[PDB]
């Protein structure tokens, strides 16, 4: 099939994300996978990763939540944690997707990412409705969310509007409230109370080859930086 | 800003060679070891220890720290350019966050740089784009295949047939 690579990372406050111990850390991931399951059957079961496919199918953590603690590795000196799970589906075309959650002391490595987000495009019926659902999830369980974005791989890596800092992508979350007319026409604002708003750039999935979808996110990030909202790439 | 009376060019020159012993793989003949020795010119199983981290090599005249990665394509799906979802943890530790640590410790820049040489093109294209996403400015990735591999036969195919496409155009 002819799918496209997509990025789905959300950055959290590195200062107070470390304050969570290994107990409350596991509970938020647990509440996130519980949120992921009703979106598609492929998101129902999650496993530990492994050096081999045979190894990575040995620990179903949805069936046995007692082994979720085995995913989280913690350094005692720096107090950084990381946790990696995966779909149990081997083929990215059929929805195969891993979950990468790391809470290091640095803002560049305090993130949650779904790799690769293009697998969810090959399986979601309405991608916009399902993609925002796991957004509003993340932000309910993690109040420390500083930034979020969903965009294709070729666009951010090579055609990002401003290379020195991040982007809003197709759907991103900025931790402040926004005015509607400060943005292009068909960019939808859903103001969540307390932590900011979420910006959607057209309910159809972005195409880096369409000049329209190019300018929407372009003219966006120009605004997003005009108000001082676009955070730097390195922290 | 300022930069004067420079006492120590290349701080990583104060490192040392040592046996790795990272619970890796032994034997001098594996593709992992032979590729590492060709990129770094370090005798197996010696590596470079500086600033508390391990580096595969160190080009002192260029003040560039080297790291070589051989067999990793089996954790990616070839045609799609993405890793296999079950190998995310191994890709994260061995390829991504190890390069993030290399970038953080290779300072000041200039003169301290770091390069990652990949035997396989498929592994190079994924990682190099990941480093650009993380903004590792002092880290450069290369597809540097070794003579004798089948990856080298594919490399000289396109670098000898790019001079047939970048000439008639
Ligand atoms: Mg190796």
């Amino acid at each position: 099939k002819a799918f496209r690579r997509y990025i789905f990372e959300l950055y959290f406050d590195p200062a107070r994300l470390l304050e969570l111990d290994d107990d409350q850390h596991l509970q938020r991931i647990e509440r996130f996978l519980d949120a992921l399951a009703p979106l598609h059957p492929v998101l129902e079961n999650w496993y530990l990763c492994g050096d081999s496919l045979r190894d990575a199918l040995s620990h179903n953590v949805t069936e046995h939540r007692q082994d979720l603690a085995k995913a989280l590795s913690r350094d005692r000196r720096t107090r950084a944690v990381e946790l990696v799970l995966w779909n149990g589906e081997e083929d990215p075309l059929k929805g195969g997707l891993s979950l990468d959650y790391e809470a290091s002391g640095r803002a560049v490595s305090s993130r949650l990412q779904l790799e690769d987000a293009g697998s969810l495009l090959q399986v979601f019926d309405a991608p916009a409705s399902s993609f925002v659902a796991i957004f509003l999830a993340v932000l309910e369980i993690w109040p420390e969310t500083t930034w979020g974005m969903l965009a294709p791989h070729a666009y951010f890596v090579h055609q990002r509007t401003f290379p020195d800092r991040r982007s809003i992508g197709w759907i991103g979350f900025c931790p402040h409230p926004l005015r509607a007319t400060d943005f292009p026409a068909a960019t939808e604002l859903v103001d969540i109370p307390g932590r900011g708003t979420l910006l959607l750039n057209g309910r159809e999935p972005m195409d880096e080859t369409r000049r329209e979808h190019f300018e929407r996110v372009g003219e966006a990030d120009i605004k997003l930086m005009e108000l001082g909202y676009l955070p730097p790439l390195r922290g | 800003q300022g930069r004067d009376k420079d006492c120590v060019e290349c701080p990583p020159s104060r490192g040392e060679m040592a046996i790795a012993n990272n619970g890796k793989g032994h034997s001098m003949s594996d593709l992992s070891a032979r590729y590492q020795q060709w990129v770094t010119n370090f005798p197996f199983p010696h590596e470079w220890f500086w600033s508390g981290t391990w580096w595969d090599g160190f080009d002192e005249p260029r003040c560039t720290l080297l790291e070589a990665k051989a067999n990793y394509a089996f954790l990616f799906v070839p045609l799609l350019g993405v890793p296999r979802p079950w190998a995310r943890a191994k890709v994260k530790s061995d390829l991504l966050q190890k390069a993030e640590v290399h970038s953080d410790k290779a300072r000041p820049t200039p003169p301290v740089f770091v390069e990652w040489h990949f035997l396989q093109r498929i592994v190079y294209e994924y990682c190099a784009a990941e480093y650009l996403r993380m903004g590792l400015a002092n880290l450069k990735a290369f597809w540097n295949p070794m003579p004798g591999t089948d990856e080298h036969d594919d490399y000289q195919e396109t670098r000898a047939k790019e001079q047939e496409e970048m000439k008639r155009f």
